[PDB]
């Protein structure tokens, strides 16, 4: 199983991840390969920032979801 | 405006949802501001009731 990362800007990264996972997981793997604070990217997905430490059973996430990331810094 | 459709696509993936006159008009008056407006748009799919 593998979730799709889209920036903001335009970048799309796949991140291995098991279905009883954890969205927590994800942003240190993203952070592992970009190099970019937790904090400062937004992992919005479902019209809404995942929250840290959640397993993909509650928010139903799928297989190769696009996730959306929008870094804080910068930006408006 | 130069390059803020690109901006408003993001907009119609980041919410499989809002209608996209909705996202057009926040867009337009938030200076074409993505982190501001989002910001405030992911709260505010809080809960239906």
């Amino acid at each position: 199983m593998q979730i799709f990362v889209k920036t903001l800007t335009g970048k799309t990264i796949t991140l291995e991840v098991e279905s009883s996972d954890t969205i927590d997981n994800v942003k240190s793997k993203i952070q592992d390969k970009e190099g970019i604070p937790p904090d400062q990217q937004r992992l919005i997905f479902a019209g809404k920032q995942l929250e840290d430490g959640r397993t993909l059973s509650d928010y139903n996430i799928q297989k190769e979801s696009t996730l959306h990331l929008v870094l804080r810094l910068r930006g408006g | 405006n130069d390059d803020h459709e690109s901006k408003l696509s993001i907009l119609m993936d980041m919410f499989p949802a809002i209608s996209k006159s909705k996202l057009q008009v926040h867009l337009l008056e938030n200076n074409n501001d993505l982190d501001l407006t989002i910001g405030l748009l992911l709260k505010e799919n809080d809960d239906k009731s």
